[PDB]
């Protein structure tokens, strides 16, 4: 099969189970963490309601990606790009294993 | 471990060095053998010029450092 | 601490280069006094290292005052001296 | 015997082959073997004095002047500033033994040194080093099989921990904590057993936190069935002691939300400014109300918070701590049985951890505080809190406890043990000698040299205890041959008996097998090398 | 990759819906472009610039072989050999600009991984001589002889 | 290191977050994360 | 700061190679220094190895 | 300098005993202000005697205990010799000031500096109640030029800042007011920008800025104020050119760049309550004064003097003048010594004779 | 063959190592040098030291504290580093005993050197020392006397402990006054161990006897401009709010308008927000207001117009001390005035100390926070007085925490050594010799005590040993006249915790150092 070293787990990783008996593996190239939508993106609002809507929209984007991964049926998640602590805790809540920054090979 | 104030060569290294020195001494004078041989010019550090074909004279005039080369010159 | 067969200040060269160099040295020595032959020869001024001046067109006199490093030129100088001593004439010609 | 080879051709022309060949060195064959064997012998002889209960410590000083007193062979060799390549190989061997096992990092070095010392006298008699390596490998296989044969199994049940305590005591006997020996062994055994996957699976050392604080005494070292954190309550006026605390672990700073994307908010009129101020105040009140509505008693954050949140937390009878580290947050979540929540809106009652007692600990006249969480329901994470009269013994106790935890972990992985004190290696030497008498004569010398090298550790133990090495080792070997008992070793502590089974000197079989294997492989490599090309 | 403005690109977001839908719309546009390219039958794509992650993913989804040629001279020579035209944008190619090669594959020669655009007919604008050997200097000498 | 108020010109405090690594926090004066 | 009686003991005999090499180099400089000092100060007030071994 | 504390501090002594003696002199200056030279000599003589005492074979602890006993007896003797003094007696205060000034360079000027120092101390304290004197309430201004005979005691406030107005240098019946905000274009603490999208918006911005400045100046003027002191400001222009022109048009003297640490002194001197927002700027905040003029020191500089106040509350200013820097510095030090002597007399109402009499009597 | 004494070289350039005899010699020399340096500053007749810094600052420090002396020295010997760290840890744990523990460790290592010279394996010495430490600890615990139940007896014990702690320091000149000062300061803590609540203010000038403990609290901050300088029956509100261009926490917010009139309106809105915050603060009904952070000119003017004192930039320690002394709550929000407790005091006024003005809080409500004014003749005197008071306060706080006390003046050392000798007299082998050396070092401690005073240490120690062997368990050195006497009658007592910590730390450090037989040094950075 394949074996590789553990790659800088974030907080809440030790709360994930470390053994599965028939897992489905989600091989991804995705950065699963809160971040700017784009490097050149700029948000212009003039209302506190829009401010709250924007922060909730960022959280909803992250949670929608995680929810899609969860209902994909996979139990093990691997990604080239970093997997943030929020995603790590989300996967721990659902009893899944996650590992970010996995080497390409 | 030996603690001898000097350099030491043992085995193939020293044998190869001796053979190389002897071969160099040979190649020095190999060009002055037989009627088709040609003479050589020896120039001192003060400008004195010596032209000769005799091997013994050539080996006497040269400065020789390796002991095997000294052996060949004295031979 | 280098190991050597000959001395570290001994230089050797051989082959076509040696013959070409010797012949070129002889040619240049001849060229030095080439124009000093015949009834229409010209004088040459030689500055002696001891401060003297030698003004002549004799081949041996001109060649004797020249200091050369290439041994072939030394051989040519000795040839001129031998010709001068044996008969006293024909140094430039020889 | 140096400066490579210098020829400068037989025609007088320059002869340059390797760049900077005049500034490089080279050793060929037997001289290189002798130099390597001498270097390994020097390293092993330096290490062998620190072997056994009577072994003495080494005082290591780094390049910055920091000084460390230790008995661990891997720790000594790691800090040693060597330049010989074989010394670096020996250091790497000790580090490998530490990584794989955690104990016996000094035995491997001594065994390898003895093996190479015997290989030197074999080489002097005209034996190819490859033959020596092959004989050593054969003898190592024989010794490993004998160790498996004479091994004994112990119970690794939680209900009865006496064999585990005995093994941890045997590991800790050589260390400075032998004053609190039994308490330290009990602490290590309980720490390993509390956090361990029961189905013979791995033991995660990351769930064992080993933190030491100066002051107190060595006997004050205790095992906390929870998490101890060097932080303290944010507001100085909140209570220092919370009982039946409902922990609320959060990773959101108690500040108004901030989009990650580059954003600008535009204030275009006075009413906009009033709306912004009201929004900020209501956000603070709302986060505090959301925290309070879950019924939590203590709230733990990771990224800190500002003055308004602090005063609202104090005003609502909600003790809180800020700037708790990520690993500490994870440990608290694991121990208290509560989940990690990323924002207030997702905080519910079912995600709250439980702690029997959360207390703030003072440390005398030092102004430094430290928070402790314990009395959890089924805490799966434990922490060891070490006290001492100076930081140096604190570090030594840290590494000694690490050795004990590693030994108990090895017992978890495999329950077979052998009796130490040199008894196991004496029996292995006897088995190797018996096997050599049957093999052809040519490998007999290598196998007997292997047996002699195996017999050095009992000799080192006897010498460190002051007894005569050769006489004691010969008597013990004769007793082992006469009465069939591979448990007879070297009475280092002068207890009056040579039977290690009664003395309860117990070693893991995995440790001895790894020692022998690693020493054999490193000796094989060192024997195989016959050329050095240092610059 | 999706082309961008040459002046300056700044994504302006004023509502939550735009922030929610921007990445989805960009990914859908990339998928549509890649599928439109594939629908013409182009099963091999050669590009002179970098390859985006989403573009590569959608190319892999539609079974499209990707080769990247940094040198512009190599791109021109490949266009001459196959018979295609280097499109300036990412629009799907019309039948005249669609090059054809009888076999394109990834192969390893010696200890080197190479991509081969092999014709079967004894024709083509460009022919390549592959040189083997044991020394770089000897192979350079053979190249000089071939020149 | 010390923090100075530009306007008033008075020494605020000597050591919302700054890092020298070693990060601090002037909202509490603690050394926070190492 | 004690132990003024160092008694280096085995040291000088164990590192005698470098000590003797430095001694030889210093003595080699010493003949040159002695040769050159015969001119300076002594009369001024009122390759080098080639010169040395020619004298 | 003749000051012992200054002499010890200036030269960088290296021996630890010398450093301790320097600290001793500094402590004596702090507690008393005079005798900084005598105390060091006393300590040196004590240790010189301790040399002979130690040479005889006496443990240092016994020496220290005996010295403590001698110190207690000496305090008793010194208290016995001294006589009570009353702060209402001007002659004793003048004599103390003259004695303090006898050893300094300003000894021929004692007839001028002794009454000046006595008046300066007595004007900043309540004689019937005060048990100590805060010397920070006596400001000393050092201006070059002239001679030490030109030292003058200002009952009001002296400012080294120059008037920004041109042509307005003397105001009578002044109404002084401190300003702690900026008279410039509006600028919020938040990040603020003005966005222009139409051509008319530019002239609208100019007109509205002018209107805002004019309204600020009109609000300032409507209170009857005619002399304005503006606190020093950074990160915002304290005094705009338009604001200065508007203030000049209304005949108002303007002084800017007032130091932050001098606000309390000015408020105590001229009775002006500082104002930080124009909303609260009213007439009651102003401090009335008889005259506020800028004087010229015969080409050696300009000083703004505000003499005569309706509420002259316990504050005086002293202007020290002289030929060169060294003499004015030493005059300042000597005047400070005289003020410290009067402060000591205020703290402890006891007077003792001088000229070595206490030392001789104590020795006997 | 040795690692360094081999034909092959195994080290980098500059790396060194010392084998058994050399390592033991170096460690013993370093330990003995440290012990001899720290000693002679021990006991009531100990002398002080001068520490000159070699740096550019060239700070001068005169001290008697052993930990202070050992901290500010550049020690190269690693054993010296071990002793220095042991003394520092002892100082951290308890305020006293640094010199005692260092000297005990040095004497133990000297005895270990003698035993090694007598051809005794160091493991035997270590085992004997462990047995001796166990016996001495048991005897010292058995001799402890507790007076926590009684009140006047506990007060007398506190007096005696403070006097004994201050006896060695420079404060012994006014020992009685300073002991009363320290015990009052500690008793004002109401049993809290927070020594940060006791503030020491060093003011130059005046006599050392002029030092005093303020009946209230003293603050070294300044009041506003227009605010009153004296308030009676003050109602205190302690806060940790902005009061200085307080900006909304939304850092992405900005002002973007199309005219300057809107900018002026936003300026007025900001000023109105600050005014509303000040009004909310004033709604608590307060006379004084202490804020941890700065207070700019607008809130200061508002407070002055309201007739309310506004003390600004009172740091975390300052606000904590004010809360402890007045009972107020450090509030950062003012939307619930009824849920915030207000401090109280009879009077607030400015005081004139030396040439500096301070704010005086008189008639405080709680008073669980002390300020101590130190007047001295030199900066070194002030620093030494501060350190001595710190030692006394630390020991008094430890005694309050644990009321068990033991007799000083060498009595505890004599009793522990007598127990060790009794144990050694019944033990066969060289462990008896090791335990006898342990007892010899314990005897050497009060021997150094007597030597520092110039008395005949040998005769006094012999008399003490005879008295302790006879059964006089309270016999001790009497430094008043140079004889021996009853420590219970003379009132020379010490904290049991301090003595136990000294014994255990010294034994532990000696055991750690004795186990070393090889010192390997890496190549330094320089
Ligand atoms: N009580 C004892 N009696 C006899 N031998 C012991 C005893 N305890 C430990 N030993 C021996 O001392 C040797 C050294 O152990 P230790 O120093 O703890 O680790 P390492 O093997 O890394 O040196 C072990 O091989 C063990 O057999
Ligand atoms: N006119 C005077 N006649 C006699 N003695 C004087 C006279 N003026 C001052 N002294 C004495 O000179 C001593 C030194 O005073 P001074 O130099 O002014 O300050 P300090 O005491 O700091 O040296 C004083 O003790 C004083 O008694
Ligand atoms: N008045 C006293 N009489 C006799 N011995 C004293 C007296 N005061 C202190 N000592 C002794 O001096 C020793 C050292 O105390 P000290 O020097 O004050 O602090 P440290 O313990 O840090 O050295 C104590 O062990 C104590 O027994
Ligand atoms: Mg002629
Ligand atoms: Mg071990
Ligand atoms: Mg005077
Ligand atoms: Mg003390």
């Amino acid at each position: 099969g394949v074996a590789f070293k553990k790659t800088f787990s974030y907080a809440g990783f030790e709360m994930q189970p470390k053994k599965y008996h028939n897992p489905k593996i989600a091989l991804l190239n995705v950065e699963l963490e809160l971040k700017a939508e784009k490097d050149n993106a700029e948000i212009r609002v003039h209302t506190v309601e829009d401010y709250q809507a924007i922060v909730d929209a960022e959280w909803n984007i992250l949670y929608d990606k995680l929810e899609k991964i969860h209902h994909s049926g996979a139990k093990v998640v691997l990604s080239k790009l970093p997997i943030g602590d929020v995603a790590t805790q989300y996967f721990a809540d659902r009893d899944m294993f996650c590992a970010g920054r996995v080497p390409e090979e | 471990p030996l603690s001898v104030f000097g350099d030491r060569s043992t085995g193939e290294t020293i044998r190869s060095q001796n053979v190389m020195a002897a071969a160099s001494i040979a190649n020095i004078v190999k060009s002055s053998l037989g009627p088709v041989g040609l003479d050589k010019m020896l120039v001192d550090d003060i400008g004195d010029v010596t032209i000769t074909n005799d091997g013994a004279t050539i080996l006497k005039l040269l400065e020789v450092e390796h002991p095997a080369a000294k052996v060949l010159c004295e031979l | 601490r280098p190991v050597l067969v000959l001395s570290q200040n001994t230089k050797r060269e051989s082959g076509r280069k040696v013959q070409s160099g010797n012949i070129n040295a002889a040619k240049t020595i001849a060229d030095i006094i080439r124009t000093c032959l015949g009834p229409k020869s010209m004088m040459k001024m030689l500055l002696d290292p001891m401060g003297g001046i030698v003004m002549t067109n004799d081949g041996n006199a001109i060649l004797r005052e020249i200091q050369v490093q290439h041994p072939a030129a030394k051989s040519m100088i000795e040839i001129s001296r031998t010709q001068d001593e044996e008969v006293g004439d024909g140094t430039t010609s020889v | 015997a140096s400066m490579g080879t210098l020829a400068f051709d037989e025609y007088g022309r320059p002869f340059l082959i390797i760049k900077d060949q005049d500034r490089k060195s080279r050793l060929m064959g037997l001289e290189a073997l002798k130099s390597h064997i001498m270097a390994a012998k020097a390293v092993a002889n330096t290490m062998r004095t620190s072997l056994g209960p009577n072994g003495l410590d080494k005082m290591m000083v780094d390049k910055d002047g920091d000084v460390t007193v230790t008995n661990d062979g891997a720790t000594i060799l790691s800090m040693m500033d060597v330049d010989h390549q074989i010394a670096k190989l020996m250091v790497e061997l000790s580090k490998s033994q530490d990584d794989e096992i955690g104990d016996g990092t000094t035995g491997v070095v001594v065994l390898a040194g003895a093996l190479l010392e015997e290989a030197e006298q074999l080489l002097d008699r005209g034996i190819h080093p490859i033959r020596i390596a092959d004989g050593y490998e054969q003898a190592a296989r024989v010794a490993i099989e004998h160790l498996d044969k004479i091994s004994d199994s112990v119970l690794v049940d939680i209900k009865d921990t006496e064999p585990l305590i005995q093994t941890a005591k045997t590991t800790l006997g050589s260390k400075v904590v032998n004053s609190c020996h039994r308490q330290m062994a009990e602490i290590a055994v309980n720490a390993v057993l509390t956090v361990a996957d029961m189905e013979r699976r791995d033991v995660d050392f990351e769930l064992i936190k080993v933190e030491g604080k100066v002051g107190g005494r060595l006997e004050d070292t205790k095992l906390i069935k929870g998490v101890i954190v060097d932080k303290d309550f944010s507001h100085p006026q909140m209570p220092k002691k919370v009982e039946d605390a409902k922990i609320a672990i959060l990773t959101c700073p108690f500040e108004p939300p901030k989009p990650k994307t580059k954003h600008k908010l535009d204030v275009t009129s006075v009413e906009d400014y009033k709306a912004l101020q009201k929004y900020e105040k209501e956000k603070f009140e709302e986060m505090i109300q959301q925290i309070k509505e879950t019924g939590a008693n203590l709230a733990i954050c990771q990224w800190g918070f500002d003055d308004e949140a602090n005063h609202l937390l104090l005003q609502n009878n909600l003790p809180a701590v800020r700037w708790v580290g990520g690993p500490e947050i994870e440990l608290i979540a694991i121990a208290t049985g509560g989940r990690i929540v990323p924002r207030f809106s997702e905080l519910t009652a079912e995600k709250l951890g439980f702690a029997g007692l959360v207390q703030e600990i003072s440390f005398g006249t030092t102004k430094d505080k430290m928070l402790v969480i314990e009395q959890c329901k089924n805490s799966r994470a434990v922490t060891i809190f070490i006290r001492g009269g100076n930081k140096m013994i604190i570090e030594e106790a840290k590494r000694s406890l690490h050795d004990a935890l590693c030994v108990i972990r090895n017992l978890i992985r495999d329950n077979r043990v052998v009796y130490g004190g040199g008894a196991a290696e004496i029996s292995c030497a006897l088995a190797v000698s018996q096997e050599a008498d049957k093999c052809p004569t040519l490998e007999q010398y290598a196998m007997r040299a292997f047996a002699d090298a195996l017999e050095v550790i009992p000799m080192a133990l006897s010498e460190n205890s002051g007894m005569n090495p050769i006489q004691t080792m010969t008597e013990v070997r004769a007793r082992q041959v006469k009465e069939m008992n591979p448990a007879l070793g070297i009475d280092c502590l002068h207890k009056g008996t040579n039977d290690m089974k009664q003395q309860h000197v117990i070693e893991t079989l995995i440790g001895k097998k790894q020692q022998i294997s690693l020493a054999t492989q490193m000796v094989r490599m060192i024997l195989k090398i016959d050329d050095i090309r240092k610059p | 990759d999706g082309m961008i403005t040459e002046t300056k690109g700044t994504v302006l977001i004023k509502t939550a819906e735009e922030l929610m839908n921007f990445s989805k719309g960009e990914e859908n546009l990339m998928d549509a472009q890649v599928k439109a390219i594939a629908d013409t039958g182009a099963n091999v794509v050669v590009t002179g610039g970098k390859v985006a992650d989403m573009a590569l993913h959608y190319a892999n989804k539609y079974n499209i072989m990707l080769v990247r040629l940094n040198s512009k001279w190599d791109l021109r020579r490949l266009c001459k050999t196959v018979g295609a035209t280097a499109l300036p944008r990412l629009t799907p190619p019309v039948l005249e600009e669609m090059g054809h090669c009888d076999s394109v594959y990834l192969s390893e020669v010696g200890d080197t991984q190479v991509v081969v655009f092999k014709h079967e007919k004894e024709d083509g604008a460009i022919s390549t001589i592959v040189l083997r050997g044991s020394t770089d200097n000897l192979m350079d000498d053979i190249e000089r002889a071939v020149d | 290191c010390a923090l100075w108020d530009v306007e008033s010109g008075q020494l605020l405090q000597s050591f919302n977050t700054f890092v020298s690594a070693m990060v601090w926090d002037m909202r509490s004066g603690q050394c926070v994360q190492a | 700061l004690a132990g003024e009686g160092i008694s280096v003991n085995t040291g000088p005999k164990g590192v005698i190679n470098d000590w003797r090499r430095f001694k030889q180099l210093e003595t080699e400089q010493r003949e040159e220094q002695c040769r050159e000092m015969e001119r300076l100060i002594k009369k001024l007030s009122m390759s080098g190895e080639g010169f040395l071994d020619m004298i | 300098t003749n000051d012992g504390a200054t002499i010890l501090k200036q030269m960088q002594v290296l021996h630890p005993a010398a450093r301790m003696l320097v600290e001793l002199s500094k402590a004596q200056d702090i507690e008393a202000g005079d005798g900084t030279t005598s105390v060091v000599i006393i300590a040196g003589s004590l240790l010189d005697s301790c040399t002979k005492l130690l040479q005889k074979g006496i443990h240092p602890t016994i020496i220290s205990e005996s010295f403590q006993k001698a110190l207690e007896k000496g305090i008793e003797i010194l208290t016995d010799m001294s006589r009570p003094v009353e702060l209402s007696d001007r002659e004793t205060l003048l004599n103390s000031a003259t004695t303090s000034l006898n050893s300094k360079v300003v000894s021929q000027y004692s007839s001028l500096l002794s009454p000046m120092s006595v008046n300066a101390v007595m004007k900043v304290i309540d004689p019937a109640t005060a048990t100590s004197v805060d010397l920070r309430d006596i400001k000393i201004v050092k201006k070059l030029g002239g001679t030490i005979d030109d030292c003058e005691l200002v009952e009001g406030l002296v400012l080294t800042q120059k008037v920004s107005n041109s042509g307005i240098t003397r105001v009578e019946k002044a109404k002084i007011g401190l300003i702690q905000f900026c008279l410039s274009a509006p600028k919020t603490d938040m990040d603020n920008q003005i966005v222009v999208s139409d051509y008319a918006q530019m002239d609208r911005v100019l007109r509205e800025e002018r209107a805002y400045i004019l309204n600020l100046v009109k609000q300032i003027k409507k209170t009857g104020c005619n002399v304005l002191l503006i606190q020093k400001s950074i990160l915002r222009d304290a005094l705009s050119d338009l604001a200065l022109h508007f203030l000049n048009k209304m005949k108002i003297m303007v002084i800017k760049d007032i130091e932050r640490e001098d606000i309390e002194f000015i408020c105590k001197t001229i009775g002006t309550k500082p104002v930080a927002h124009i909303d609260q700027f009213t007439a009651d905040m102003l401090g009335s004064a008889e005259l506020a003029e800028e004087v010229n020191l015969n080409g050696s500089g300009k000083l703004l003097k505000i003499t005569g106040c309706a509420s002259p509350g316990k504050t005086v200013t002293i202007v020290v003048r002289g030929s060169n820097k060294l003499v004015i510095e030493e005059a300042e030090r000597s005047i400070h010594d005289a003020l410290c002597v009067i402060r000591c007399l205020v703290k402890k109402r006891a007077l003792i004779a001088g000229g070595g009499a206490p030392e001789i009597e104590l020795a006997l | 063959a040795s690692l360094s004494l081999a034909p092959v070289n195994i080290f980098k350039a500059g790396a060194d190592e010392e084998r058994a005899e050399t390592a033991r010699l170096t460690s013993f020399i370093g330990a003995i040098a440290i012990g001899d340096l720290v000693k002679s500053t021990l006991g009531p007749k100990g002398m002080d030291k001068i520490l000159l810094s070699s740096g550019r600052d060239a700070s001068l420090m005169v001290t008697n504290d052993g930990a202070t002396i050992l901290k500010n020295i550049g020690v190269d010997n690693p054993a010296a580093k071990v002793l220095v760290d042991m003394s520092r840890v002892q100082d951290d744990e308890v305020g006293d005993g640094t010199t005692s523990v260092t000297v005990l460790a040095a004497e133990l290592l000297r005895e270990a050197e003698s035993l090694i010279a007598k051809k005794i394996h160091p493991q035997t010495i270590i085992a004997g020392w462990r047995e001796a430490t166990k016996a001495a600890r048991e005897a010292l615990l058995s001799s402890a006397v507790d007076h926590g139940s009684d009140e006047v007896k506990f007060r007398q014990d506190l007096m005696n402990i403070a006097g004994t702690t201050l006896s060695s320091k420079l404060l012994t000149h006014h020992k009685d006054h300073f002991t009363k000062l320290a015990v009052e300061a500690v008793l004002r803590l109401k049993g809290s161990g927070n020594l940060e609540a006791i503030h020491i203010i060093k003011k130059l000038g005046g006599s050392l006897a002029d030092s005093y403990l303020d009946e209230g609290f003293l603050l070294d901050k300044k009041i506003g401009v227009n605010q009153p300088k004296r308030i009676e029956n003050a109602k205190i509100l302690i806060a940790n709010t902005g009061m200085d261009t307080d900006k909304i926490k939304i850092f992405g917010s900005r002002v973007r308008v199309d005219s300057t009139a809107k900018v002026a309106e936003i300026e007025h809105a900001e000023k109105e927000k600050m005014k509303e915050k000040v009004e909310r603060i004033l709604k608590h009904g307060i006379n004084c207001f202490i804020n941890r952070q700065l207070i700019y000119n607008y809130p200061e003017q508002l407070f002055g117009a309201a007739g309310v004192m506004a003390i600004e930039h009172a740091d975390f320690a300052g606000v904590e001390r004010l809360a402890l002394v007045t009972g107020g709550e450090i509030a950062s929000t003012f939307d619930h005035p009824e849920l915030v407790k207000l401090g109280s005091c009879k009077l607030i006024e400015e005081v004139m100390i030396g040439e500096d003005k301070l704010i005086h809080f008189s008639g405080v409500a709680l008073g669980e926070a002390c300020t101590i004014v130190l007047r001295g003749a030199t900066q070194q005197i002030l620093d030494e007085a501060e350190r001595s008071l710190h030692d006394a306060l630390c020991v008094l706080a430890q005694t309050v925490k644990d009321s068990r006390t033991v007799y000083g003046g060498g009595c505890s050392e004599m009793l522990m050594a007598h127990a060790v000798t009794q144990l050694a007299n019944r033990t066969p082998g060289k462990e008896a010799v090791a335990m006898e050396s342990y007892a010899k070092a314990l005897r050497m401690l009060p021997t150094i005590i007597a030597d520092n005073a110039g008395y005949d240490s040998a005769d006094l120690v012999a008399q003490l040993r005879a008295a302790h062997s006879e059964g006089n368990t309270t016999a001790g050195l009497d430094m008043r006249e140079g004889t021996i006497g009853d420590m219970a009658i003379l009132g020379i007592t010490e904290s049991f915790q301090v003595k136990r910590q000294v014994l255990l730390s010294a034994a532990e450090a000696a055991e750690v150092i004795l186990r070393v037989d090889n010192i390997i040094k890496a190549a330094p950075r320089k």
